[PDB]
């Protein structure tokens, strides 16, 4: 199973970047897994 | 070796995730790769450091990215879909708040492929990578390691 790495860019901020998405508080738990879950 | 974004491809070929290299060192998430070694060109690059729960791996070295979501400012994901050329989507996070601290999170929803993309402050650095996450819509622990 070959798995391989190609270049994509830069790491750069871009001025003209779309603008999208909430920002929710969200109150989770982690496990030793490495799985968040929510908690209430 | 270059500095830059890189997508994780196997084998026709897939791609299964990203990964950020600076100061010689691969990062990306664990489960991206679950610790196998990458061929980059003619070159190998073994795992160095790794850990299941931070959801993290390096390779050549140990995790070089250090930055910090300031709690304030938006951020932007330097996303790379399969497919698609790498492209910026400016967010403002929302928090996970666990009982070790807040972390910052992104309610973005792209392929799963583009695990391992970086998010970034507005200096450019690194604040972490894209990919762990919860569902409500999927929302993305901004991951980060330790220097």
């Amino acid at each position: 199973v070959d798995m391989y790495i190609e270049r994509a860019g830069d790491i750069t901020w871009e001025k003209d970047a779309e603008v999208t998405g909430n920002s929710p508080r969200l109150d989770v738990a982690l496990d030793e897994s490495g799985d968040f879950s929510l908690v209430e | 070796t270059t500095d830059g974004v890189y997508r994780v491809m196997t084998r026709g070929s897939t791609q299964v995730g990203v990964g950020v290299m600076q100061e010689g060192v691969f990062h990306t998430m664990w489960h991206v790769t679950k610790g196998a070694a990458l061929r980059s060109g003619e070159g190998r690059l073994d795992p160095y450091w790794g850990d299941v729960k931070q959801d993290l791996v390096s390779y050549c070295g140990p995790w070089k990215l250090d930055a910090a979501w300031d709690g304030l400012s938006e951020v932007q994901l330097l996303a790379v879909p399969p497919g698609e050329r790498a492209k910026n989507i400016q967010t403002l996070p929302g928090i996970f708040k666990t009982k070790d601290g807040d972390i910052g999170a992104v309610a973005l929803d792209y392929p799963a492929g583009t695990s391992g993309s970086p998010i970034l402050d507005k200096s450019g650095r690194v604040i972490g990578l894209y990919g762990n996450g919860v569902v409500i819509s999927y929302v993305s622990a901004i991951t980060q390691g330790k220097r």
